């Protein structure tokens, strides 16, 4: 829910 | 025991005052988002003109997604850093993040500045409908 | 505004959702038809130029 | 390239070579009809498959409400300002984000890619 590399 | 009995004297709380930031910080976050959206638009226009050159080992779709995600992630992180600058010493979100008791810098950023990119299966939200994410958006919209 | 005025006095006007559907103001759309439909989340904001 | 069906039996004609005359003959297996082949090409395979999608695009797509429309790009044939623009919309299109413009307005049906 954050970014592509983070968390969903 | 000792610290919990001192906390009766000092106290801890979480309120809306902690989530809210200065007006200057909000304007800075908004400006970062505006220029990020403009950058994504320029990347899209380059892709439509076929001016974009494929990254080695990647298709043009993959490299477009890479560049777009990089722009959006840099904007997200920059807005988060602006929000974290805005926090005062008294801010209780910062107290908990600094002490390490709960939370993270990411949570503060999402609370105050920008929730960020929503990814499913490692990609941006897919085209569930025919060529569009939701019926409200126009077909073939790769915008932010 | 005439439609919502009739609905507002829903009692003693016998104007209801069925009248709205029959008038052609609203329509039922399934997902397959949703794929062929451009929707506005909020009327005033998206319809306005 | 194209497949020819015999008149006598309405079945597919397969290539065959007459050794005596060294002439290519499209002859059905089921019936004896034989036809000389003008094309002289049996099988063509395009591995690159660089086939323009302009031919595949239908002019009817202009009527779609969901397609984005630009008045910036004028039509070449008739000068109508509006033009729905959409991407390849095709699997096995490799990696192309080209916009295949289609002129709006009734009966122009012009498809151009810029
Ligand atoms: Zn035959
Ligand atoms: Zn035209």
């Amino acid at each position: 829910i954050w970014g592509i590399g983070c968390n969903p | 025991t000792v610290i919990n009995n001192w906390l009766l004297i000092e106290g801890h709380t979480i309120g809306i005052g902690d989530s809210i930031a200065d007006s200057k910080t909000y304007q800075d976050i908004q400006n970062t988002i505006k220029k990020a959206k403009q950058d994504v638009i320029e990347v899209i226009e380059k892709a439509h003109n076929n001016e974009l050159e494929p990254t080695p080992g990647n298709t043009l779709r993959q490299t477009f997604e890479n560049q777009v995600n990089r722009i959006l992630n840099d904007a997200r992180d920059k807005t988060g850093s602006s929000a974290q600058k805005s926090l005062s010493e008294y801010n209780n979100f910062k107290s908990m993040v600094v002490s390490g008791a709960k939370g993270s810098k990411i949570n503060i950023s999402q609370v105050i500045a920008v929730v960020g990119q929503q990814n499913v299966e490692g990609k941006r939200i897919p085209f569930g409908f025919k060529h569009r994410t939701l019926p409200h958006f126009i077909k073939d919209d790769y915008g932010p | 505004k005439r439609h919502i005025d009739q609905l507002k006095e829903r009692e003693y006007n016998n104007y209801s959702w069925q009248d709205l559907v029959a008038s052609g103001v609203v329509e039922y759309i399934d997902t397959l038809e949703e794929e062929t439909v451009m929707l506005a989340m909020t009327p005033d904001d998206l319809q306005e130029k | 390239v194209g497949i020819r069906f015999c008149q006598e039996c309405n079945n597919m004609l397969y290539p065959k070579e007459d050794k005596e005359n060294r002439i290519l003959l499209y002859a059905c297996r089921n019936c004896d009809y034989q036809q000389e082949a003008d094309n002289s090409c049996i099988y063509v395979n395009k591995i690159t498959h660089e086939v323009d999608e302009l031919t595949q695009i239908i002019a009817d797509v202009s009527q779609d409400p969901t397609l984005p429309r630009t008045e910036d790009h004028p039509c070449q044939k008739c000068g109508h300002k509006e033009a729905v623009f959409f991407q390849s919309h095709s699997a096995r299109a490799e990696d192309a984000m080209r916009l295949y413009y289609v002129c709006t307005a009734p009966h122009c049906g012009h498809r151009w890619t810029e």
